[PDB]
RNA sequence: CGAUGUCGGCUCAUCACAUCCUGGGGCUGAAGUAGGUCCCAAGGGUAUGGCUGUUCGCCAUUUAAAGUGGUACGCGAGCUGGGUUUAGAACGUCGUGAGACAGUUCGGUCCCUAUCUGCCGUGGGCGCUGGAGAACUGAGGGGGGCUGCUCCUAGUACGAGAGGACCGGAGUGGACGCAUCACUGGUGUUCGGGUUGUCAUGCCAAUGGCACUGCCCGGUAGCUAAAUGCGGAAGAGAUAAGUGCUGAAAGCAUCUAAGCACGAAACUUGCCCCGAGAUGAGUUCUCCCUGACCCUUUAAGGGUCCUGAAGGAACGUUGAAGACGACGACGUUGAUAGGCCGGGUGUGUAAGCGCAGCGAUGCGUUGAGCUAACCGGUACUAAUGAACCGUGAGGCUUAACCU
RNA sequence: AAUUCCUUGUCGGGUAAGUUCCGACCUGCACGAAUGGCGUAAUGAUGGCCAGGCUGUCUCCACCCGAGACUCAGUGAAAU
RNA sequence: ACACAGGUGGUCAGGUAGAGAAUACCAAGGCGCUUGAGAGAACUCGGGUGAAGGAACUAGGCAAAAUGGUGCCGUAACUUC
RNA sequence: AGGACCGAACCGACUAAUGUUGAAAAAUUAGCGGAUGACUUGUGGCUGGGGGUGAAAGGCCAAUCAAACCGGGAGAUAGCU
C-alpha cells in the first residue's frame, strides 16, 4: 500500500528518465504559401498540399 | 480483444452514437464542411456517404429511408437535390478529412470533413 | 526432411464418398525457393534458407536485394532456413514445390497464434473462477493467492499470471495430409493450424510420426 | 450431455419414469455421459407396479440426449429430451423389456445390441 | 477467398432442391449397418436452414414414436443422398424454433400454395 | 503486547519422500488370477456428493489411485466469514446478586490507490568497437511427461477344476494441455423483423425518439466451448534397486577387487517454446560510406567547410498486432483504411401502387426491401515534395600469408 | 428440547448417501407449572428442514453493452 | 467543513395510457449534473444473452432467475369460525 | 368497522452489492416493512447530569455517554512508559 523508505531523489530522477517530450522531428513547408506546419495538417491560414482548403 | 471489429464506440452508448451522428451528418449536409474530431470524422464518413450514395437515386422510397437516417426533411431535401446528383458520377469517396491540429480545451486532434465538391 | 514456407488460406471440409467431413486447413504453397545453402565449412551446419511469395520492389531494401540477387532469385516476402538431414542436397536456386508432400503422411504445422493481447489468469493458465456471489468481494475473476507466508517469502519463478496470450510461436504436430494439389499450390491439412487467416505457416514432415 | 443431478426419462418399461444420474462412470472427474454411455442411477419416479422401484440405485444406458449426437459428417441428432435405459448393476443388461421412442446408431455395439433391437427406430 | 471458394465449389452438390422453412422434407440419408448400405427416410418440417455454399445446413424436426427429434443435416454430405419436398409450407419466419414448444393442433403450419 | 489477524472453505500453489496409482525389482506360506512383504523410484497423476462451520469422520457412488507430510499446521494489503472472539437476547446450570459457563441457542461492520523485494508481461537506453538490413547457431532456461477399458495373442501358459496370465500388438476412452472456428452451438445493445405504451415528424400512410437494447424473435463477422484437430511417445545415453558373465584375493566359491553385460515413468537427451545483455555480447549472407583544409598542449585531440549513404526514425492510412510502447502491412510506381461496385450472409415478401374485403387485414407487384465487422474488385477520399536522424572506409599489438 | 454432557443416543420417516429436519422412545448430565407448564388458529423482513418452479449459485465459463482501469491534454491529493 | 449523490415543513397538480399523486412517454417550464479527447487489454463496477445440466454452489438458494394484472371458475388440513 | 388487507406519498431500515483516504464521519442502488394509527409531521414549549428521558438497547440527552459539555480545583496523581 504505501512505502516504507523514502525514494531518494536518484530514485526519483530515473523514474523520470522516461519523462521526457520529443520535439517534433520536421515541419513540412506548404509549397505554395511557404508557411511551416505539422506533416498532414493544414497551415494555419489554411492551405494543405498547396490548395486553399478553408477560407478564413 | 477487438479481431476485425469495426466502429469506434468514442466513449458513448450506442444510442447516443446513432443520434450524434445523425447531427454531425445533419451538420454535415447542411454546411458541407464541419471541424470535429478527427475519429468522429473518420467515423462519420460511413454514416454520411452512404447516405449520398442512397440520394443518388431518387424515389419516395429512399427519400424515406434518407429521413429514417437522418430524420430531417430539409437535410434529405438537399441529400436528394443536390448532392445525389452534384456526386452522381462520383463513385463513393464524398467526404474528404482534413487533419486541423488540436482544440485548445481538451488536446483533442481535429479535422474537418467536408464535401469533396465545396469549392 | 526439410519443409516448406506456406500461408494460411483458410479452413473448409473434405467429404469423402464414404460419409465423413474432414475439417481441412487449406495451406497455400507457392514455390518456395532457395536464397542460402548452408553447410558445415562456412556456416558449421547444414541449412537451406528459403523464400516464398513476392515482396514489393520498393520495400525490398537494398541488404535483402543483394541478398536475392546472389541467390539469383525473385524477392520474396521473407526468409526462412530448414535445417538439412544427412545426404540431403539443394542448390541456391532451386524451387521447392508442395509437390514434396505428396508422399507424406503426416506434417508438423508452425505459425503464430492469434494474439489475445494482456489476458487474465482466467483465460490464459484456465484459473478457476471464484464464487460470482456468497459474499465474494472485488475477487471474481483475481487469481486468489499467488504464495506462502514468509517461506518462502517470493514469489517463485514461472508462476501463472496474467499477461500476454498467444501471437507466440506455436507447433502443432502429426496432421494429417488430407490432399497435395501441386498444380494450385495447396496443401490441405486434417485440423486446425495455428495463427490467424494469410499468416505464415513453417510446414515440416512429421517428427514424431 | 448428463451429468450428476441430471433427470433423465426412461425409454424402457422397467417401471420408472423419472431416473437421476448421480454418477458418470468410467473415468477419474468424468464431467458428461452422452449417448451410449453408462451412468449410475437413483430412481426417483416409478409406476406401481413395476419391476424397479423408487429409491432404488442401479445402472443405465442413454439413449437419448437433448444436447444431440454429431455424426461423421457433422450433422447432429438432437432429442428433445434427455432419455436412458435402466440396466443391472451387474450384468448391464436393460432391465426392461421393450424400449420406447427412436434410439441411435452409437447403441449398435454388442453391449446394447438387445436395445437396438428391441427400439422401435434406429436413428 | 478464391482458393477456399473453388475448393468447396468443386465439392458443393448440384441438384440441391429449393426449400424452405416450413417446408415438409423427406431426408434420405445412407444408413451404414453391416457390409450393406440402405436408405433410411427421415421426414419432418424444415425449422431451420444455415446457407453457407459448402458449409450449408438444414434442420428437420419430427415426431418420432412420441419423442421430438431434430437432426442437422450438412445439405452437401454425401450421407444425405436426396432431399425431397413433401409439404410447401407458410410461415414468415427464416428459423422456426418455436415449433419446440408445440405439439399437435399448436404445431400445425399451414400450406402456402400457388 | 507503540498489534506477527485465528478454524474451516475458496483461489493459487510449491517442496519432501516415510510412494496411493502408474514404472523397475527381490522374497513369498508366489501354480495362474489375485495377493503379502521389502527394495528402487517423486516423471506425471492422485474423486464427486449427503451430514456437519468443520478439519476429521461416517455414509452413497466413483477412480489406476482417491498418498503422507512441510510450506506462519502455505495462502484474509487474494476472497469468504459458517465456527471462533465484543456489545442484544434466551435456555440449562452456578451464584443472594451483579454476573458466569472447554454448555447450548438466535442475531451480529473483514479497511488499505503497491514505494521496495518478488512474480507475470511489455517497452525505452546503452553495450556488443565503422554503420546498417536480415537469417541463424545454441550456452542456458522453460513446457510437456497421467492413465482406463476393450480386442488380438489366447481360453493359450498355469490349473483337478474353478478360473486364468506374463511378454507383445491393435483400437477406443477419461482427465489435462496446445491450437482453431470448417462444423455443432453460444454471443453478437453495430444487421433484419415483430410488437406494447407514448411523443414527435402538419395529417393519412410511413418513420424516428423514449420506455433495461422497451419487450421480444432471429442473426453476419469477430470472440468463443459444450465444438474438433493435435499432444504425452518411440528411440538413444548413463544409471537405481536388482540380475548377471568372466574372475582372483581366498587352489574352492564369489556380480568385483581388474575387466565385461543388462537394468525403471527417476537423470541426460530425443518433442515443443524462449533464448548471444551467452558483457564468454557468437556465426553467416547482403548492403552503404573511397572529400577538403585548420589546429597544438600531437593523439583513439579539437575545429570549419563540403558531404548525408545503406538504413532508420518521424508522419499518415492502418492490422485477425496491441493497455501504452512494441510488432506487422501500406503511403500514388498505392488496395493501407474508408467509401463505391458486385457477391455473400442475415432477416423475411419493404415502400408505393393496385385489387379483394364493411373493416381489421389479405393477395399481387415480391423471396421483396434492407443488410455490421465477410468475400472479390474498384484510386472516389485519405495515405505529400520534402524535412529529420544516421556519415565520409572504421584503434593498437602480434602472427600468418600476399609483393 | 432455544434445555441432553455422554451424543452424530436409539428406533422410524425423508435422501443414493441426512452430525441438520420431522415422529417417537425416556437413560430429564441439568424440563416443569404466572422469573409460568403444555397446546394454540392467525400473524412474523424471526430460527431450522423439505419440495415444486426457477435459474450462471454451480459443472464452467463464453460473448456482449456501458462506467473505470490504459494513452493524450488540464488540474492535482493521501496514508507512509 | 465543499458549488458535498445526504437532510429540509407547506401549496400548486396539464395530456395519453393507467385504479392511481404508481409507472411510461409528453406539456408548461426547467435542465444535460464545471474536466475533456481517444483507446476498446487484464481486472473491478453496473447490466444483457447463454448450449447441455438445474442447487451438483454454499454455512445457507446468498445473489440472481422466477411469480406478478383484471374478470371468471376453483381452492385443503386446521380454525379462536 | 378495523392498532383489517394490497399499494404511492410519508415513516422506517430486513438482505445484497458498491462504497470504506467514500458523493456520504452510515450513504447509494436493487429489493424490503408499516402505510387511519400504540401513525407521521411542522411550529413552540417542558424535563439537566448521579440528573433527565427510556414500549428497556445501558438506549438517548447537539457526530461526545456505565455518568454530557465548558470553565475551574489543576502543574490531580502516575512505584509506569
Ligand atoms: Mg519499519
Ligand atoms: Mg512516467
Ligand atoms: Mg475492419
Ligand atoms: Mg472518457
Ligand atoms: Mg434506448
Ligand atoms: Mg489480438
Ligand atoms: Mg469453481
Ligand atoms: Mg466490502
Ligand atoms: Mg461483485
Ligand atoms: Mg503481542
Ligand atoms: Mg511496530
Ligand atoms: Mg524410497
Ligand atoms: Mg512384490
Ligand atoms: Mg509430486
Ligand atoms: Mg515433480
Ligand atoms: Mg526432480
Ligand atoms: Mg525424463
Ligand atoms: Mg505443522
Ligand atoms: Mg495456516
Ligand atoms: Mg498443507
Ligand atoms: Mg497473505
Ligand atoms: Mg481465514
Ligand atoms: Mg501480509
Ligand atoms: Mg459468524
Ligand atoms: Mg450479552
Ligand atoms: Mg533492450
Ligand atoms: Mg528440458
Ligand atoms: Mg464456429
Ligand atoms: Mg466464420
Ligand atoms: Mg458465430
Ligand atoms: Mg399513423
Ligand atoms: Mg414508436
Ligand atoms: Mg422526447
Ligand atoms: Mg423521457
Ligand atoms: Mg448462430
Ligand atoms: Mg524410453
Ligand atoms: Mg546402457
Ligand atoms: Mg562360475
Ligand atoms: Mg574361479
Ligand atoms: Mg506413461
Ligand atoms: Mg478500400
Ligand atoms: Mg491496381
Ligand atoms: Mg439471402
Ligand atoms: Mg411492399
Ligand atoms: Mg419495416
Ligand atoms: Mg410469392
Ligand atoms: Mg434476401
Ligand atoms: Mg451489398
Ligand atoms: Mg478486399
Ligand atoms: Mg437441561
Ligand atoms: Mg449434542
Ligand atoms: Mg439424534
Ligand atoms: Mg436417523
Ligand atoms: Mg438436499
Ligand atoms: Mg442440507
Ligand atoms: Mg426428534
Ligand atoms: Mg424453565
Ligand atoms: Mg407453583
Ligand atoms: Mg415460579
Ligand atoms: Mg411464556
Ligand atoms: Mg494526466
Ligand atoms: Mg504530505
Ligand atoms: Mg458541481
Ligand atoms: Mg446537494
Ligand atoms: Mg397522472
Ligand atoms: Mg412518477
Ligand atoms: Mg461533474
Ligand atoms: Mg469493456
Ligand atoms: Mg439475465
Ligand atoms: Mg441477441
Ligand atoms: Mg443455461
Ligand atoms: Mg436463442
Ligand atoms: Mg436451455
Ligand atoms: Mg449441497
Ligand atoms: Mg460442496
Ligand atoms: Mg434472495
Ligand atoms: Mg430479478
Ligand atoms: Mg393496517
Ligand atoms: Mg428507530
Ligand atoms: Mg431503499
Ligand atoms: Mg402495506
Ligand atoms: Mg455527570
Ligand atoms: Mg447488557
Ligand atoms: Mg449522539
Ligand atoms: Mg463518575
Ligand atoms: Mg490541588
Ligand atoms: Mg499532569
Amino acid at each position: 500500500a504505501v512505502q516504507q523508505n523514502k525514494p531518494t531523489r536518484s530514485k526519483r530522477g530515473m523514474r523520470r528518465s522516461h519523462d521526457a517530450l520529443t520535439a517534433v522531428t520536421s515541419l513540412s513547408v506548404d509549397k505554395t504559401s511557404g508557411e511551416k506546419h505539422l506533416r498532414h495538417h493544414i497551415t494555419a491560414d489554411g492551405y494543405y498540399r498547396g490548395r486553399k482548403v478553408i477560407a478564413k | 480483444m477487438r479481431h476485425r471489429k469495426s466502429g469506434r464506440q468514442l466513449n458513448r452508448n450506442s444510442s447516443h452514437r446513432q443520434a450524434m451522428f445523425r447531427n454531425m451528418a445533419g451538420s454535415l449536409v447542411r454546411h458541407e464542411i464541419i471541424k470535429t474530431t478527427l475519429p468522429k470524422a473518420k467515423e462519420l464518413r460511413r454514416v454520411v456517404e452512404p447516405l449520398i450514395t442512397l440520394a443518388k437515386t431518387d424515389s419516395v422510397a429512399n427519400r424515406r429511408l434518407a429521413f429514417a437516417r437522418t430524420r430531417d426533411n430539409e437535410i434529405v431535401a438537399k441529400l436528394f437535390n443536390e448532392l445525389g446528383p452534384r456526386f452522381a458520377s462520383r463513385a463513393g469517396g464524398y467526404t474528404r478529412i482534413l487533419k486541423c491540429g488540436f482544440r485548445a480545451g481538451d488536446n483533442a486532434p481535429m479535422a474537418y470533413i467536408e464535401l469533396v465538391d465545396r469549392s | 526432411m526439410i519443409g516448406l514456407v506456406g500461408k494460411k488460406v483458410g479452413m473448409t471440409r473434405i467429404f469423402t464418398e464414404d460419409g465423413v467431413s474432414i475439417p481441412v486447413t487449406v495451406i497455400e504453397v507457392e514455390a518456395n525457393r532457395v536464397t542460402q545453402v548452408k553447410d558445415l565449412a562456412n556456416d558449421g551446419y547444414r541449412a537451406i534458407q528459403v523464400t516464398t511469395g513476392a515482396k514489393k520492389a520498393n520495400r525490398v531494401t537494398k541488404p535483402e536485394a543483394g541478398h536475392f540477387a546472389k541467390a539469383g532469385v525473385e524477392a520474396g516476402r521473407g526468409l526462412w532456413e530448414f535445417r538439412l538431414a544427412e545426404g540431403e542436397e539443394f542448390t541456391v536456386g532451386q524451387s521447392i514445390s508442395v509437390e514434396l508432400f505428396a508422399d507424406v503422411k503426416k506434417v508438423d504445422v508452425t505459425g503464430t497464434s492469434k494474439g489475445k493481447g494482456f489476458a487474465g489468469t482466467v483465460k490464459r493458465w484456465n484459473f478457476r473462477t471464484q464464487d460470482a456471489t456468497h459474499g465474494n468481494s472485488l475477487s471474481h475473476r483475481v487469481p486468489g493467492s499467488i504464495g506462502q507466508n514468509q517461506t518462502p517469502g517470493k514469489v517463485f519463478k514461472g508462476k501463472k499470471m496474467a499477461g500476454q496470450m498467444g501471437n507466440e510461436r506455436v507447433t502443432v504436430q502429426s496432421l494429417d495430409v488430407v490432399r497435395v494439389d501441386a498444380e494450385r499450390n495447396l496443401l490441405l491439412v486434417k485440423g486446425a493450424v495455428p495463427g490467424a487467416t494469410g499468416s505464415d505457416l513453417i510446414v515440416k514432415p512429421a517428427v514424431k510420426a | 450431455m448428463i451429468q450428476e443431478q441430471t433427470m433423465l426419462n426412461v425409454a424402457d418399461n422397467s417401471g420408472a419414469r423419472r431416473v437421476m444420474c448421480i454418477k458418470v462412470l468410467g473415468g477419474s472427474h468424468r464431467r458428461y455421459a452422452g449417448v451410449g454411455d453408462i451412468i449410475k442411477i437413483t430412481i426417483k419416479e416409478a409406476i406401481p407396479r413395476g419391476k424397479v422401484k423408487k429409491g432404488d440405485v442401479l445402472k443405465a444406458v442413454v439413449v437419448r440426449t437433448k444436447k444431440g449426437v454429431r455424426r461423421p459428417d457433422g450433422s447432429v441428432i438432437r432429442f428433445d429430451g434427455n432419455a436412458c435405459v435402466l440396466l443391472n448393476n451387474n450384468s448391464e443388461q436393460p432391465i426392461g423389456t421393450r424400449i420406447f421412442g427412436p434410439v441411435t446408431r452409437e447403441l449398435r455395439s454388442e453391449k446394447f445390441m438387445k436395445i437396438i433391437s428391441l427400439a422401435p427406430e434406429v436413428l | 477467398s478464391n482458393i477456399i471458394k473453388q475448393l468447396e465449389q468443386e465439392q458443393m452438390k448440384q441438384d440441391v432442391p429449393s426449400f424452405r422453412p416450413g417446408d415438409t422434407v423427406e431426408v434420405k440419408v445412407w444408413v451404414v449397418e453391416g457390409s450393406k448400405k440402405r436408405l433410411q427416410a427421415f421426414e419432418g418440417v424444415v425449422i431451420a436452414i444455415r446457407n453457407r455454399g459448402l458449409h450449408s445446413a438444414f434442420t428437420v424436426r419430427k415426431i418420432s414414436n412420441g419423442e421430438g427429434v431434430e437432426r442437422v443435416f450438412q445439405t452437401h454430405s454425401p450421407v444425405v443422398d436426396s432431399i425431397s419436398v413433401k409439404r410447401r409450407g407458410a410461415v414468415r419466419k427464416a428459423k422456426l424454433y418455436y415449433l419446440r414448444e408445440r405439439t399437435g393442433k399448436a404445431a400445425r403450419i399451414k400450406e402456402r400454395l400457388n
